[PDB]
C-alpha cells in the first residue's frame, strides 16, 4: 500500500530496500529508526512522515455541532441500548452506551446475571423498542449456563415488556440468537475473544457482547507476587474489547466481583470494592454497583436491592431500586436519588 | 567562523562521501560549482542542488518584550477561583499542562470545562479563541458540552445584567450555543500511530484556522501502555512526542493539556499511588496537576511549576460542571 | 583552491589534482623528493608552500607565564546570589568553564539559573544570554526575583533588557543558534558594552533524548558536536556556560548517575547535584545540594538552599 503515495523514486527504493510494507509499519517506527534503516536525512525522512500521516486520513473537518446536530451519521453519540424497565433507562438516561465496555460488579445473590439475561433477551427488539435487531454472545466462566431461567424469562417476556405489541413478539425467535461459549482458562478466555468473538461480530450475527465474570481466572492463577503479568494480560483484554466495541458499535457489559474493602479509590466508607485493582478500573467508561443489604430484609421481610452509577463522563452518581421476580428484573418507580 | 558538516541535516552516504573527498567545513563548498562538485565527490547534481539548499538555511528578544506579551496574552480560567489563584489567574499559554488521576476524579470534566472556557469574549476577561479536541477514549459526550455551554451562557448572560453596560450586550449577542459548539473541532485517534500522525498534521491544520488557542489530548497513557514491550521504543517516541507539542505550542501561542494516568509503586510493603510512564516523563511537561480524593472531597494539588509554589486546594464537580467549595 | 592561500595558482592545483594531492594534510603528509620526480615541480616551492601552509592551519603554543600573567586579569568570579551556593562553590563560578547542574523533576535547576542571570543582570550589569529548550522561562519570575533587589522601575527595566532569550526546540536549531553567537562575539571584539558573559541552555537532555535508542550512532556524534560547541564558547571567548542535566538510577546497582551515558559523563568541568530532604523537612524551597564532580575540591561536601527565601 506505500505505492499509492507520491515520493520521489529514490525515497520508494530505500523505503522498499528497508523492507517497510505498510503504511502502519512505518508509523510504527520512530525518526531516529527510520533515519538508521533508509539511510535517508532529516528532510525528505519529515516528507514520507507528512506524506504518510495524510494518506492515514485527512482534509475532514469535524465539529461538535456536526456531532451534535447530524444523529443519523453518529449513531454512537445518540443511541443507546435499552434495559427492559423504564425505571432502570431513566436511571441511565437511556440505557447503555454504543461504545465502551461497562461494568457490573456487586456482592454474590445482588442479581447480575439476572440482568445480563434480560439485556440479552432486549438486544432483540426493534429500533423504536429500544433494541438493536440483532442476538448476543455470551461467554460463562464460573458456572454452566443457567438455561432453565433462560426458558422461564423467554416464556414470561410477553408479560414483561407490555408496550411491543404481542404480533411483533409471536415472530421473534429469541432462543435462535443467543450464543453460548465456555471458557476454562485465561489463555482459553483470551483465545476465544481474539478469535471467536470478531467471527461472529462481523458476520452480523450478534450486537452485544459479555462476558459475565471477568475476575473468575484472574483471581485464582495469579498471586499478589505476579501483578506485572497479570497487569498486561488485563490491558490486552480491555485493549482488544474497546476495539471491537469501537469498531463494530456493538456495547461490551462485564460482570465483575467484589472484594472487602477492610481511600485514593474513592471508597472510603464502603464494605466491598470491585476487584482487579485501578489496573482493570482504567480500561472502563461506565461503572455500575448492584447491592442487597440483607439487614434491612430482616426487617421488610422482602429482599431490598440497589442499582447504583460509580462513574460516568456523563451521569451524575445516583441510585435506584429494583426487584426480582418471574418476569425478570423490574425497577421501582419514584425512588431515584 | 567554521562550521562543520556534521552539525547539518544531511543523508549518511552524502556526508560520507563529502568526507572521504576532503571536504570538512562549511563554508569550503560555498565556492565550489554544483557540477564540478557532482563531478569531484561523485554525486548526482540532483544531489548537489539539494545538499547546496540545505547548507544555506541555518530575532533578537529580551526578557522586556517577552514579559510584555506575557501580560498581553491572558488566561484560560477554570471557574474554579482557588485553582486560577494557585495556578496565578489560569491555564498559561505556550506552555504544556499535565493533569493526572484516580478514574472518575474530573479530568475529563476540566478538559470539556477548558474547551468551553477558551471561547469568552475578551470583555469579560476571556481570550475569544477556539478549541481542538483530540479523544483517545471516547469518552467525549456532546450533550455533556451542551450543559456546560448553556451554564457558562447563564453565568456571562447574569454578569452582563448585573453591570448594565452596553459593550457586554454586543459581545452576548453573538455568544450562543451554536457558535460555541461551531468553534470546537474534533478528531477520535484508536491507536497511537493514528494519534502520531494527528500530531504530525496538527501544524497545517493550525495553519489554516489562526484562532486556536487551546489544544486537547484527552488521554496519552491508554494508547502507549498496551501492546508495546519495547520500552526503549516507547521512551523514544513519548520524548519525541512532548519535544513536538511544545515546540507547537510556542510557536501557535496556544495552550497544550495532557491527561496521565495513575499507577501504583510497592516498596516497603506498602503501595503509593504514582503519575504512569515511568520516571524520564516527569520532565516533559512543564506545569503538572494531580487530582485525588482526600475523604470525600475532590483535591487538586499544584505538584510542579517553575513560576508559582506548590499548594493545594478543593473543587467539585456540578450538573453546571467544574466549581469550588 | 584559488584564493585558500597566497601563492596558489589553478595550473598548480590541477596539477597537484592529477598526481593525487587534494587536501592541505595529503600536500603536507608527503615527500619533497619523492613527489617533485612524478611532475617535476619546483624544488624549493614545495617547501615554502608547505611551511605557509603549516602557518596559516596550525595552532601555536605559549608559554608559561606568558598566559599566568594574561589569565590573572582575564579570569572573573560571578556570583550566583545565593550565599551557601557561593560557599559551595567557592565564590562563585569561574569563567572558562562549562558548569552542569542535575537533578530529577522539581530540584531546582531553573531557579538556580534564573537567580543567576537575574544577579548578573542587575549586580554586575551585564549581559547574558539564555537558551530555552523546554518552556521552563518566564518574565514574571524573573521580574519577582529583581524586585526583591531593587524597588526603582527604570533600574528594573535596564536590568530586564540585558537578558536575552532564544527558544531552540531540536538539535539543530541549538547548534545553529551556538554558532550565530560564535560568529557575532568573533565580530563584536571591538566592542565591550554588549558583549554576552553567560550562557545559559535550560535542558541538553531535552534535544539529545530523540536522538538516542536502537543500533543507531548519530545521536553520540551529535551530541558530541554539541560538547565540542559549549567547549569552544566557554574556553575561546573566556565565558560561563551553564547547563542542566536530568537524573536517572543504575539498574544494576540502584545508584543515581547524571543521563546521557557515560560519553556525556566527561563534558563538564564542574557538576552540581540538587536532591530533596528525605520528603520530610523538604516541604518547599527546602534542597539538599552537593558537589558531584569538582577540580579544585574534594568531592561529596554538602550544603543547603532554600528557593522560597531567593523570592
Ligand atoms: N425465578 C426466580 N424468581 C425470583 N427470584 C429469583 C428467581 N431465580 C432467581 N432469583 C433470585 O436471583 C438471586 C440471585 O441472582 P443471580 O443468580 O443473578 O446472582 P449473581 O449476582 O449473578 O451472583 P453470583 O456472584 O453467585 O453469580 C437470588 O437471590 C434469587 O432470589
Ligand atoms: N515563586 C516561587 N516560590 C517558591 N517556590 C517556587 C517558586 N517558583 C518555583 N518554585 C519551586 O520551584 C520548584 C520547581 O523548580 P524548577 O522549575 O527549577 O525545576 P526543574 O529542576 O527545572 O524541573 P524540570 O526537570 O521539570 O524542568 C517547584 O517545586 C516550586 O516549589
Ligand atoms: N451530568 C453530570 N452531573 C453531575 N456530575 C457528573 C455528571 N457527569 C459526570 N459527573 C461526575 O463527574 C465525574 C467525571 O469524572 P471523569 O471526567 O470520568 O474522570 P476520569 O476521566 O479521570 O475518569 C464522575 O465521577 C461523575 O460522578
Ligand atoms: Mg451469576
Ligand atoms: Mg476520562
Ligand atoms: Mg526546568
Amino acid at each position: 500500500d506505500l505505492d499509492l503515495l507520491d515520493l520521489n523514486p529514490r525515497i520508494i527504493a530505500a523505503i522498499k530496500k528497508a523492507k517497510l510494507k505498510s503504511v502502519k509499519e512505518v508509523l510504527h517506527f520512530s525518526g531516529p529508526d527510520l533515519k538508521r534503516l533508509t539511510n535517508l536525512s532529516s528532510p525528505e525522512v519529515w516528507h514520507l512522515l507528512r506524506t504518510a500521516s495524510l494518506h492515514l486520513r485527512g482534509s475532514s473537518i469535524l465539529t461538535a455541532l456536526q456531532l451534535h446536530q447530524q444523529k443519523e451519521r453518529f449513531p454512537t453519540q445518540h443511541q443507546r441500548l435499552s434495559l427492559g424497565c423504564p425505571v432502570l433507562d431513566a436511571l441511565l438516561r437511556g440505557g447503555l452506551p454504543l461504545d465502551g465496555i461497562t461494568e457490573l460488579a456487586g456482592r454474590s445473590s445482588a442479581g447480575k446475571t439476572q440482568l445480563a439475561l434480560q439485556l440479552c433477551l432486549a438486544v432483540q427488539f426493534p429500533r423504536q423498542h429500544g433494541g438493536l435487531e440483532a442476538g448476543a454472545v455470551y461467554i460463562c466462566t464460573e458456572d454452566a449456563f443457567p438455561h432453565k431461567r433462560l426458558q422461564q424469562l423467554m416464556a414470561q417476556q410477553p408479560r414483561l415488556r407490555t408496550d411491543v405489541p404481542g404480533e411483533l413478539l409471536q415472530k421473534l425467535r429469541f432462543g435462535s440468537q443467543i450464543f453460548i461459549e465456555h471458557v476454562a482458562d485465561v489463555d482459553t478466555l483470551l483465545e476465544c475473544v481474539n478469535k471467536k468473538v470478531p467471527v461472529l461480530l462481523s458476520r452480523g450475527m450478534a450486537r452485544l457482547v459479555v462476558i459475565d465474570s471477568v475476575a473468575a481466572p484472574f483471581r485464582c492463577e495469579f498471586d499478589s507476587q505476579a501483578s506485572a503479568p497479570r497487569a498486561r494480560h488485563l490491558q490486552s483484554l480491555g485493549a482488544t474489547l474497546r476495539e471491537l466495541s469501537s469498531a463494530f458499535q456493538s456495547p461490551v457489559l462485564c460482570i465483575n466481583q467484589v472484594t472487602e474493602a477492610m481511600g485514593p479509590l474513592g471508597f472510603w466508607d464502603e464494605r466491598v470494592s470491585p476487584a482487579l485493582g485501578i489496573t482493570w478500573a482504567n480500561q472502563l467508561l461506565v461503572r455500575l454497583l448492584a447491592d442487597r443489604l440483607r439487614e434491612e430484609e430482616a426487617a421488610l421481610g422482602c429482599p431490598a436491592r440497589t442499582l447504583r452509577v460509580l462513574s460516568a463522563p456523563h451521569l451524575p452518581p445516583s441510585s435506584c431500586s429494583y426487584t426480582i421476580s418471574a418476569e425478570g428484573v423490574r425497577g421501582t418507580p419514584g425512588t431515584q436519588s | 567562523m567554521q562550521r562543520d558538516l556534521v552539525s547539518f541535516p544531511l543523508s549518511p552516504a552524502v556526508r560520507v562521501k563529502l568526507v572521504s573527498a576532503g571536504f570538512q567545513t562549511a563554508e569550503e563548498l560555498l565556492e565550489v560549482k554544483p557540477s564540478e562538485l557532482s563531478k569531484e565527490v561523485g554525486i548526482s547534481k540532483a544531489e548537489a542542488l539539494e545538499t547546496l539548499q540545505i547548507i544555506r538555511r541555518e530575532k533578537k528578544c529580551t526578557a522586556l518584550e517577552l514579559l510584555e506579551q506575557e501580560h498581553t496574552q491572558g488566561f484560560i480560567i477554570t471557574f474554579c477561583s482557588a485553582l486560577d489563584d494557585i495556578l496565578g489567574g489560569g491555564v498559561p499559554l505556550m506552555k504544556t499542562t499535565e493533569i493526572c488521576g484516580a478514574p472518575g476524579v474530573g479530568k475529563t470534566q476540566l478538559c470539556m470545562q477548558l474547551a468551553v472556557d477558551v471561547q469568552i469574549p475578551e470583555c469579560f476577561g476571556g481570550v475569544a479563541g477556539e478549541a481542538v479536541f483530540i479523544d483517545t477514549e471516547g469518552s467525549f459526550m456532546v450533550d455533556r458540552v451542551v450543559d456546560l455551554a448553556t451554564a457558562c451562557i447563564q453565568h456571562l448572560q447574569l454578569i452582563a445584567e448585573k453591570h448594565k453596560g452596553e459593550e457586554h450586550r454586543k459581545a452576548l449577542e453573538d455568544f450562543t450555543l451554536d457558535n460555541i459548539l461551531s468553534h470546537i473541532y474534533y478528531f477520535r485517534c484508536r491507536d497511537y500511530t493514528e494519534l502520531l500522525a494527528q500530531v504530525y498534521l496538527l501544524p497545517d491544520f493550525l495553519s489554516e484556522h489562526s484562532k486556536v488557542r487551546l489544544v486537547i489530548v484527552d488521554g496519552i497513557a491508554f494508547p502507549f501502555r498496551h501492546d508495546l514491550d519495547d520500552l526503549s521504543l516507547r521512551t523514544r517516541l513519548l520524548n519525541g512526542l512532548a519535544q513536538q507539542m511544545i515546540s507547537l505550542a510556542n510557536n501557535h501561542r496556544l495552550a497544550v493539556i495532557l491527561t496521565n494516568q495513575m499507577t501504583t509503586k510497592i516498596d516497603r510493603n506498602q503501595a503509593l499511588l504514582v503519575p504512569a510512564l515511568g520516571e524520564s516523563w516527569g520532565h516533559a511537561a512543564t506545569i503538572r496537576l494531580i487530582f485525588h480524593w482526600d475523604r470525600k472531597q475532590r483535591l487538586a494539588t499544584l505538584y510542579k511549576s517553575p513560576s508559582q509554589k506548590e499548594c493545594t486546594v478543593l473543587f467539585q464537580i456540578k450538573p453546571q460542571g467544574f466549581r469550588d467549595t | 583552491r584559488v584564493g585558500l592561500c597566497p601563492g596558489l595558482t589553478e595550473e598548480m592545483i590541477q596539477l597537484l589534482r592529477s598526481h593525487r594531492i587534494k587536501t592541505v594534510v595529503d600536500l603536507v603528509s608527503a615527500d619533497l623528493e619523492e613527489v617533485a620526480q612524478k611532475c617535476g615541480l619546483s624544488y624549493k616551492a614545495l617547501v615554502a608552500l608547505r611551511r605557509v601552509l603549516l602557518a596559516q592551519f596550525s595552532a601555536f603554543p605559549v608559554n608559561g607565564a606568558d598566559l599566568y600573567e594574561e589569565l590573572k586579569t582575564s579570569t572573573a568570579i560571578l556570583s550566583t546570589g545565593i550565599g551557601s551556593l557561593d560557599k559551595l562553590l567557592d565564590a562563585g563560578l569561574y569563567t572558562g568553564e562549562v558548569t552542569e547542574i542535575v537533578g530529577g523533576p522539581g530540584s531546582g535547576k531553573t531557579q538556580v539559573c534564573l537567580c543567576m542571570a537575574a544577579n548578573v543582570a542587575h549586580g554586575l550589569q551585564q549581559n547574558v544570554l539564555y537558551v530555552d529548550s523546554n518552556g521552563g522561562l518566564t518574565a514574571s519570575r524573573l521580574l519577582q526575583l529583581l524586585q526583591a533587589k531593587t524597588q526603582d522601575e527604570e533600574e528594573q527595566a535596564e536590568a530586564l533588557r540585558r537578558i536575552q532569550v532564544v527558544h531552540a526546540f531540536d538539535i539543530f536549531q541549538m547548534l545553529d543558534v551556538l554558532q550565530e553567537l560564535r560568529g557575532t562575539v568573533a565580530q563584536q571584539v571591538t566592542g565591550s558594552s554588549g558583549t554576552v558573559k553567560v550562557v545559559v541552555v535550560d535542558s541538553v537532555t531535552a534535544v539529545v533524548s530523540p536522538l538516542l535508542g536502537g543500533q543507531q550512532r548519530e545521536g553520540l556524534a551529535l551530541m558530541m558536536q554539541l560538547a565540542r560547541e559549549l567547549k569552544t564558547l566557554a574556553r575561546d571567548l573566556g565565558m560561563a556556560v551553564v547547563v542542566t542535566n536530568h537524573i536517572t538510577r543504575d539498574r544494576d546497582s540502584g545508584r543515581l548517575k547524571p543521563a546521557l551515558g557515560r560519553s556525556w559523563s566527561f563534558v563538564p568541568s564542574t557538576r552540581i547535584l540538587l536532591d530533596t530532604i528525605e520528603g520530610a523537612g523538604a516541604s518547599g524551597g527546602r534542597r539538599m545540594a552537593c558537589l558531584a564532580k569538582s577540580s579544585r575540591q574534594p568531592t561529596g561536601f554538602q550544603e543547603m538552599v532554600d528557593i522560597g527565601t531567593w523570592g
